[PDB]
């Protein structure tokens, strides 16, 4: 069948460092 | 500078994408590229998968369960970052590089190509008492752990991220939207002529809008009332086909144009979302979660039918014409003109939103 939801679980988006080059 | 990442429930699985806004650019498409670092500790499937998807999300009409929606995949492309695929040969993006030499040997890459024709990020403006994910067209990024692509997903060796496919105003304004009609009624011999202009091609999301009416009335009736409008079409071409035009702005002038004299008027309407909060339906630009977002921009097309939602905006201009004499109520003598116009935002000079 087409894939339910239940919406309000997940883990909050992040965000981490990246040098230049 | 930085990127983003989000972590499986598990951490065994963690993806990094260097944006979450990808720019259509009608001719081609940002592509989607990323990496994904799988920890060797809790890894045991012995292969990772990543998967992009824009999907329609919607609830049903007939069920009566709160927060309940379904995706229904318009298209769906697949990428085994692990193991490396013994064919696959492709060069790496400079941020998948970057990536790679931070998280080391264990990070994978990933990258999707988007095809043309297909629909942007909308989402369709919600009830007051709607708990579920928001409906409409959306793209997400879901790397996941399995055996092979049989495998029924366990949701906590899985990440998913919502992504958005994006637009933005194109630099060289078209020609200026103007429109003109005459109408000749059956008792008079001289014509009703209405003639509509905007100030300009292409505005911006919260920018006023100048409509300039010219009206020359030669004829015997009276226009009584001047109703101008910002409506927001949107084709929605996705099992079946559905279709709606809904003003977002309006102002009804009271302004009269006597018998054989001549008016012109310019009228300023600006749409914003404030003042359309109970239109459910309403199509505004897609969403990430549940955070406000404006009304839709105009979907920029190239050169048939595209799945998704497709919006564009007019402009109606309509007189209000008297009626009575020989045909009495029974034949309408209303008058009216449309202006196309785009909205959009304009191209980011520096970060996406
Ligand atoms: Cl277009």
């Amino acid at each position: 069948r087409t894939p339910p939801s239940l919406g309000p679980e997940s883990c909050t988006t992040a965000s981490s460092s990246l040098a230049k080059d | 500078t930085r990127v983003f990442k989000k972590a499986s429930p598990n951490g065994k699985l963690t993806v990094y994408l260097g944006k979450r806004d990808f720019v259509d650019h009608i001719d081609l498409v940002d592509p989607v590229d990323g990496v994904v670092l799988v920890d060797p500790e809790y890894l045991k499937e012995r292969r990772v998968y990543v998967t992009l998807t824009c999907a329609f999300r919607y609830g049903r009409e007939d069920l009566d369960v709160l927060g309940l929606t379904f995706r229904k995949d318009l298209f769906v492309a697949n990428v085994q970052s692990f193991p490396p695929a013994p064919e696959d040969k492709k060069p790496l993006t400079r941020l998948q590089e970057r990536l790679i030499k931070k998280l080391g040997e264990h990070a994978y890459p990933f990258t999707f190509e988007i095809p043309p024709n297909l629909p942007c990020s909308v989402t369709l403006q919600p009830g007051p008492e709607d708990t579920g994910k928001a409906c409409g067209v959306d793209y997400e990024v879901k790397a996941f752990c399995a055996e092979n692509l049989e495998e029924k997903i366990h949701k906590r060796n899985s990440v998913r991220l919502v992504i958005r496919k994006v637009q933005y105003a194109p630099e060289r304004p078209g020609p200026q939207p103007t429109a003109e009609t005459t109408r000749q009624f059956l008792m008079s011999d001289k014509p009703l002529h209405l003639e509509a202009s905007l100030d300009k091609e292409i505005y911006y999301h919260g920018e006023p809008i100048s409509v300039n009416v010219h009206v020359t009335n030669n004829t015997n009736k009276t226009v009584k009332k001047i109703k101008i409008s910002v409506r927001q079409y949107a084709d929605i071409c996705l099992f079946n086909t559905a279709q709606y035009k809904c003003p977002v702005a309006m102002e009804e002038a009271d302004d009269t144009v006597a018998p054989s004299s001549t008016f012109c008027k310019v009228y300023t309407l600006t749409p914003f979302l404030a003042n359309n909060r109970e239109k459910r339906g309403l199509a505004l630009d897609g969403k990430l979660k549940h955070e406000d977002t404006n009304l839709a921009s105009s979907t920029l097309l190239r050169e048939r039918e595209i799945l998704g939602i497709i919006v564009s905006y007019k402009v109606k201009v309509k007189l209000v014409v008297s009626r009575g004499g020989l045909l009495g109520d029974l034949a309408s003598s209303d008058v009216a003109v449309e202006l196309p116009f785009t909205l959009m935002h304009p191209k980011p000079k520096e970060e996406p939103p």
